[PDB]
């Protein structure tokens, strides 16, 4: 027993987290933790060292912002503690991590080792009465309502697409690649960098990201477009400079379709969609094609519906209803399916208690993965 | 005998219904506002709920040894958990109760409001304690209190039994039916404890004395065939419910057989007495087996069981051999008497 259920959606590039029940998350923050380059001298400074949040995003000058996690994958530990600790803090929940059950969704394919020590920290120094660990997919289809369709994320750091019948999301064909958001944001940085802007500092990247949230776009030709010399807009920065960006803005986003830009033999989002599909089941497959969702920040490019609505054309037999649904909440998609998930009644029955892993440890997350 | 905990609010909620208590207006859900969908408030209330969660479970789920204490007191303990279990329901059905489910409603926050009926086992509590409602009330052991005579405890154990046979319809266990069979027995045995006390039967004739003895042997015919008739009862009650197939001990060793058996010793003991004062009446070996008679049995004092093998086995088998030594002597005295002749 507890208080409730607190749904904290991570991301590699932006954490995201409120109660069940909640309708939208109130707490959503990047995932990044800043400390600060310079030296302190005049007394009355900024007090304390690592920021986090809003503080940390205000004062961006002076920071050193470094992600803890890349790919779905924890590289610093205590980044993440930090981080969640954080999410626990007077700013963000003022509650404390004793009395309430934690939903914590994960990406497919990860070490066994993320959902080990996540579930240490979170049972050790949170000791959270109950701690589940779950897919995103899974979530992402909950908050649409319907319940047999793919589902493809792309999220800050992982792009994936698992086809999910009736909740049984079916573990033999859930491709994977590495390439998503924030690798996007480094390709584009490379682009510019080839135009002539250079931007290479820690807190500079995150200006990248902005450039990638307000100023790319999806070619539907990719390469009628690329012959072409566009009308070259520009660009505010926050100094007060102007960017005339012109090619760089829409080969930038076209990574995501092509690995080969970035030099990998990895395949575009369009050939995981239809490997996931075709790797499944021959009875499923016009229902798949029929039932496509989308979500995570990479899917708010504009044209990007469009553009994976022929990619997919082109790849999927002839006479097939190919349905591409979009909901508003590509950003939340993840998050109210937790909401909507850890209300249930089943919930009790579906999480693990903590002492069932002071009994057995992290063969039972294991063992309950699901 | 029973915890009856209040479930305390929390103190903002109370100077808000404090406030419309001044008016006389119902305090309303949305009297809070934009406190109704803020965090720490719903996380405050989910708190107080849970406690109250855990305070109802704290005594719905109690439970002691059937046969612990006496048989007054494990009876009473099940009404006051009937009485008990009811005034917890109305701490349920009180209006500030129900606010504070009303604010996790209206806040989207099912979880405390399905396990306050569901998580607490009061609803099941109480409709057990209604099953055993009319059972536990009017029970009929007051007839087995102030009864010191044979008859009325004749005619009270089968008055508390028929009143007793409504067990069929309330699903009786059967440990505990046993148990309680051994406390009804336990009574049995205090009443006719202090009964030989107030009998000052070391004194009396055998007529008298006669006449007790068939009227115990009459309460102890009472209890083994109206015991056989509820034996039967059980057995189809247990036949209708169709459970499984335990292994029932109906080996009972009541508090009664314990001074049962004593009796029957005495039985063969007055008629050793009875063949030899009866008749012996009729040199001095009349006296004198009187006379070693009553030296070797004046001190049964207060004939408890525990004493009574303790040191009476050895007077006993003594007051035996007292005889016989003591009447050793008339059968060759007989052989002389007239063998002589
Ligand atoms: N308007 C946008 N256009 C393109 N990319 C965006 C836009 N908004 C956000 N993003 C990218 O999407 C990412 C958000 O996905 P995220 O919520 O991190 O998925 P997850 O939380 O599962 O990692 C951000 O890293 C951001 O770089």
């Amino acid at each position: 027993i507890a208080n409730q259920p607190v749904v904290i959606d991570n991301g590699s590039g932006v954490i995201k987290a409120g109660f069940a029940g909640d309708q939208i998350p109130k707490y959503c923050f990047p995932n990044y933790v800043g400390r600060p380059k310079h030296v302190r001298v005049m007394a009355g400074a900024l007090e304390g060292d690592i920021f986090i949040g809003p503080k940390a995003e205000e004062h961006r000058g002076l920071l050193s912002i470094r992600y803890p996690m890349e790919h779905g994958i924890v590289k610093d530990w205590n980044d993440m503690e930090r981080i969640w600790q954080y999410v626990y803090s007077k700013d963000q929940l003022q509650t404390f991590s004793e009395e309430h059950p934690v939903l914590l969704t994960e990406a497919p394919l990860n070490p066994r080792k993320n959902r080990e020590r996540a579930a240490e920290v979170f049972f050790e120094t949170f000791n959270v009465p109950a701690l589940f660990i779950s897919m995103q997919a899974v979530l992402s289809l909950y908050a649409t309502g319907r319940t047999t369709g793919v589902v493809l994320d792309s999220g800050d750091g992982v792009t994936h697409a698992v086809p999910i019948y009736e909740g049984f999301a079916m573990p033999h064909s859930i491709m994977r690649i590495d390439i998503a958001g924030r690798d996007v944001s480094r390709f584009l940085r490379l682009y510019l960098r080839k135009e002539g802007y250079d931007f290479h500092s820690s807190s500079e990247f995150e200006i990248v990201k902005a450039i990638k949230e307000r100023a790319c776009y999806l070619s539907i030709n990719p390469q009628k477009d690329e012959t072409l010399e566009t009308e070259k807009a520009q660009y505010y920065l926050p100094d007060g400079s102007t960017i005339e960006i012109g090619p760089s803005r829409f080969r930038a986003p076209e990574l995501l379709f092509r690995p080969d830009l970035i030099g990998e033999e990895s395949e575009g989002i369009h050939e995981v969609l239809v490997f996931a599909i075709q790797k499944s089941d021959m009875d499923l497959r016009r229902t798949l094609f029929s039932n496509i969702v989308l979500s995570g920040g990479s899917t708010l490019f504009k044209g990007f519906g469009d553009r994976l609505l022929s990619e997919v054309k082109k790849l999927a037999p002839k006479d097939v209803k190919i349905r591409i649904s979009a909901p508003q909440e590509r950003l939340y998609s993840t998050w109210i399916g937790g909401s909507i998930l850890a209300s249930l009644d089943t919930f009790k029955k579906m999480w693990v208690s903590k002492k069932e892993y002071e009994e057995d440890g992290a063969r039972s997350i294991h063992r309950k993965t699901f | 005998e029973i915890p009856e905990i209040s479930l305390p609010i929390h103190p903002m909620i109370t100077n808000v219904a404090k406030q419309c208590y001044e008016r006389g207006e119902k305090p309303k859900v949305t009297d809070f506002g934009d406190k109704v969908e803020d965090p720490t408030f719903l996380n405050q209330l989910q708190s107080g709920v849970n406690r109250w969660i855990r305070e109802i479970q704290k005594v719905t789920k109690l439970d002691r040894d059937p046969a612990s204490g006496t048989a007054l007191q494990e009876i009473s303990f099940w009404l006051n958990l009937e009485r008990a279990l009811y005034r917890i329901q109305e701490k349920r059905e009180s209006p500030e109760v129900l606010l504070t489910l009303d604010i996790l409603k209206h806040g989207k926050r099912f979880h405390a409001t399905v396990s306050f009926d569901t998580d607490t086992g009061l609803k099941q509590a109480l409709e057990t304690v209604n099953d055993y409602n009319p059972l536990m009330k009017d029970f009929p052991l007051n007839d087995l209190l102030s009864a010191t005579e044979l008859d009325k405890i004749r005619q009270a154990l089968v008055a508390i039994f028929t009143h007793l046979r409504k067990i069929r319809n309330t699903k009786y266990p059967i440990q505990r039916a046993l148990r309680l069979v051994e406390a009804i027995s336990r009574d049995l045995s205090s009443q006719l404890l202090k009964v030989l006390g107030t009998r000052k039967l070391m004194h009396v004739a055998y007529e008298e004395f006669e006449k007790v003895m068939v009227a115990c042997f009459e309460v102890f015919q009472t209890w083994d065939d109206e015991y056989e008739k509820l034996q039967v009862l059980l057995r189809d009650i247990v036949k209708r419910k169709r459970e499984e197939n335990l292994k029932m001990v109906w080996r009972i060793n009541p508090a009664h057989r314990k001074l049962q058996a004593r009796l029957d010793q005495m039985r063969k003991f007055r008629r050793q007495h009875e063949q030899l004062r009866a008749v012996i009446v009729r040199a001095n070996a009349i006296e004198e087996v009187n006379l070693a008679y009553e030296n070797v049995k004046e001190v049964d004092g207060l004939d408890v069981s525990k004493e009574g093998t303790e040191a009476w086995e050895a007077a006993m088998k003594r007051y035996d051999e007292r005889i016989d030594r003591v009447e050793t002597r008339i059968t060759a005295r007989l052989r002389d008497q007239l063998g002589t002749a």
